[PDB]
């Protein structure tokens, strides 16, 4: 199917207690492969995959130059954004970038990314055309301003349709046993007395890749939707992820209901059934 | 601006069966600002010696972590994490339900 | 690959 480069950071301002923290990280698909860190004593990106370990030392001497370069960058963003919203110098404010590119099952473009947001909202991002910016406000007008009297977008499009895709390409074939590999959800369910007359149903999905995965409960053929509690995707800590979805069933109707388990690395949906 | 509350879950790398080693997982999901204190206690202490990710964020902006440690379950030890937040009045402590 | 990123809002 298709693929995914994102690289995120986050510059946190700390007025009366510092200098700006810069953390930079790189992900393909689901798994980490980068990271940098502005207060680590390295002062490098590192590897965080087995397969980008293969680098040779200059892949890490650019990708340290230029991971900095950016720290800077944000640095001074930082302070921009402060006059723009007219904010105290004192407290503390949260710079967040990402950026990249989806790539389709041969490796054609699909789709780039460049986006800011500020303080957790949308700041200005390069809207599909790779030629346009969407801004969230006054604020993120001006800068949509500066930006289009330089052309920044067009001058963006090398990034984001060859560097950001070869890399991938280069990533996809190094990595092909760990990033092309689909793993199939573990299921079972769980069933636990709540009263006299109640019980809840749990149904779990562990160790599967990639993230994406979708689990509904039925009663009857229906798709019960508001008596279903279901939790984040989470990380197991070896690459892989869990999830579960529980609903709250009348004693002695548990055979009403079932479970539906699709993911990627499942021929057919599952359903189960206690 | 608004902030986010964490969501928080604690949780075993796979199904607890007392006396092999194990993962004891807590994630923390869906915050801002990214400032936050995340700790893993046995029996009411902080474990010593517990790893995290790298600060990433989901599509919306919002912060998640991964913290964790290499153990053991007992049928005696308990587990819980305790999450301080700017948004948490007092931090708040999820006990280890070995199912959630 | 990490971009060459400089632009200033």
């Amino acid at each position: 199917g298709s693929h995914s480069m994102r690289y995120f950071s986050t510059s946190v301002s700390r007025p009366g207690r510092g200098e700006p923290r810069f953390i930079a990280v790189g992900y393909v698909d689901d798994t980490q492969f980068v990271r940098f860190d502005s207060d680590a004593a390295s002062q490098r990106m590192e590897p965080r995959a087995p397969w980008i370990e293969q680098e040779g030392p200059e892949y890490w001497d650019e990708e340290t130059g230029k991971v900095k370069a950016h720290s800077q960058t944000d640095r001074e963003n930082l302070r921009i954004a402060l006059r723009y919203y007219n904010q105290s110098e004192a407290g503390s404010h949260t710079l967040q970038m990402m950026f990249g590119c989806d790539v389709g099952s041969d490796g054609r473009f699909l789709r780039g990314y460049h986006q800011y947001a500020y303080d957790g909202k949308d700041y200005i991002a390069l809207k599909e055309d790779l030629r346009s910016w969407t801004a969230a406000d006054m604020a993120a007008q001006i800068t949509k301003r500066k930006w289009e009297a330089a052309h920044v977008a067009e001058q963006q499009r090398a990034y984001l349709e060859g560097t950001c895709v070869d890399g991938l390409r280069r990533y996809l074939e190094n990595g092909k046993e760990t990033l092309q590999r689909t793993d199939p959800p573990k299921t079972h369910m769980t069933h636990h007395p709540i009263s006299d007359h109640e019980a809840t149903l749990r149904c779990w999905a562990l160790g599967f890749y990639p993230a994406e995965i979708t689990l509904t409960w039925q009663r009857d053929g229906e798709d019960q939707t508001q008596d279903t509690e279901l939790v984040e995707t989470r990380p197991a800590g070896d690459g892989t992820f869990q999830k579960w979805a529980a609903v709250v069933v009348p004693s002695g109707e548990e055979q009403r209901y079932t479970c539906h388990v699709q993911h990627e690395g499942l021929p057919k949906p599952l359903t189960l059934r206690w | 601006m608004i902030q986010r509350t964490p969501k928080i879950q604690v949780y075993s790398r796979h199904p607890a069966e007392n006396g092999k080693s194990n993962f004891l997982n807590c994630y923390v999901s869906g915050f801002h600002p990214s400032d936050i204190e995340v700790d893993l206690l046995k029996n009411g202490e902080r474990i010593e010696k517990v790893e995290h990710s790298d600060l990433s964020f989901s599509k919306d902006w919002s912060f998640y972590l991964l913290y964790y440690t290499e153990f053991t379950p007992t049928e005696k030890d308990e587990y819980a994490c305790r999450v301080n937040h700017v948004t948490l009045s007092q931090p708040k402590i999820v006990k280890w339900d070995r199912d959630m | 690959n990490y971009d060459y990123w400089y632009r200033l809002f």
